[PDB]
């Protein structure tokens, strides 16, 4: 019982913010992050962050995207600046958790379309 | 009354450590379920409670001692005994809560923690990420001390979490990954303490997804890639089981074997 909710057309070089809140039986919730897929291509990790503050970033978006996490409300943010048409894709929130291993569950959001240029 | 594997850091060697881990991998798995050359841990739903646990008794030169309990289905530490007191992580489900009641049934003080054994929670409590906590014989001898002294009112919560982090990796994670067993063997051998690097952290985080990816694979080929990191923290992807064979020693049960 764990659900993900994704809030958040942009012009090239503009900014955009995506959020992902979690709720329900998330006691041992670990990392949370954002993947993306441009149709026909493939899912790419974009960013993720552990409640403990460990941040990861795809090379492509370093210095452009910033991922933040608010533990108080189990929510994750994605600040996307200097958008390129190449960033156009369906973006998926992702959450991993488990008391007996980091990724006992691997839940995905329904995705939000992002269109650039 | 569960089987008990014994290890001491006092006089520890690369060989005694290996025999230890080897014996631990052997007690976790009957060996009946092997897929793509990698043994799968027993399934949790069917498993009789008298086959669910394994005890690891640790000692050090101080001659202090704690007994950890490992879950045969995940190989994780689920709790430990020290003296006449036993302590367990918060279990995710109710079925697992029940099973815990069969461990260390003879000491007067049982306790459940207000937190799971998940790294993010442990790292928070410890005030340190895994990459900031050194591993090796030294660290282990210290974890043992601190786990023990917790049952006497000697060690505070932060040091307990840290110590959990050390034991879980040097034991559970090493049982799961031969690559990680190898990391520990290098330390010790040379008498080092060092924090684990990305290549290690990232594996410890993807054991679950890795197991699924392999068991749901198409004759090995992953439906979708697993993101890993090299020693230098450069990101990369694995799509096929054949390249993980030397890396991973055990898989958590995800699917039924494909006939
Ligand atoms: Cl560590």
């Amino acid at each position: 019982q764990v659900q993900l909710v994704e809030t958040g057309l942009v012009q090239a070089g503009g900014s955009l913010r995506l959020s992902c809140a979690a709720s329900g039986s998330i006691s041992s919730l670990n990392a949370m992050g954002w993947y993306r897929q441009a149709p026909g291509k493939e899912r790419e990790l974009v960013a993720d962050i552990s409640a403990s503050g460990r941040t990861n970033y795809a090379d492509s978006v370093k210095g452009r995207f910033t991922i933040s996490r608010d533990n108080a409300k189990n929510t994750v943010s994605l600040q996307m600046n200097s958008l390129k048409p190449e960033d156009t894709a369906v973006y998926y929130c992702n959450a991993v958790g488990g008391t007996y291993y980091y990724d006992e569950y691997d839940y995905w959001g329904q995705g939000t379309q992002v269109t650039v240029s | 009354q569960y089987p008990i594997i014994n290890f001491t850091t006092a006089g520890a060697t690369v060989q005694s450590y290996t025999n230890f881990i080897r014996a631990v991998r052997g007690r976790l798995t009957t060996g009946a379920d092997v897929r793509h050359e990698i043994p799968v841990l027993p399934n949790r739903v069917g498993l009789p409670i008298n086959q669910r646990f394994i005890l690891v008794e640790l000692s050090n030169h101080a001659e202090l001692s704690v007994t950890l309990a490992l879950d045969v289905t995940n190989a994780y530490v689920v709790g430990y005994r020290a003296g006449n007191s036993a302590y367990f992580f918060h279990p995710d489900n109710q079925e697992d809560a029940e099973a815990i009641t069969h461990l260390f049934t003879d000491n007067q003080n049982r306790y459940t923690f207000a937190f799971g054994g998940n790294y993010d929670r442990l790292e928070q409590l410890a005030g340190n990420l895994r990459e900031n906590i050194e591993l090796g014989n030294g660290p282990l001898e210290e974890a043992i001390s601190a786990l023990y002294y917790y049952s006497t009112g000697g060690t505070q919560l932060p040091t307990l979490a840290r110590s959990f982090i050390i034991c879980i990796q040097m034991i559970s994670e090493a049982a799961r990954f031969q690559y990680i067993e190898g990391e520990m063997r290098t330390r010790i051998r040379y008498n080092r303490r060092s924090a684990p690097d990305p290549s290690v952290i990232t594996l410890e985080n993807s054991w679950g997804r890795l197991s699924t990816a392999i068991q749901e694979s198409n004759q090995g080929a992953f439906a979708s890639p697993i993101q890993l990191q090299r020693r230098n923290g450069s990101k990369f992807s694995v799509y096929d089981v054949s390249i993980l064979i030397p890396i991973i020693a055990l898989m958590v049960y995800r699917c039924a074997p494909p006939p």
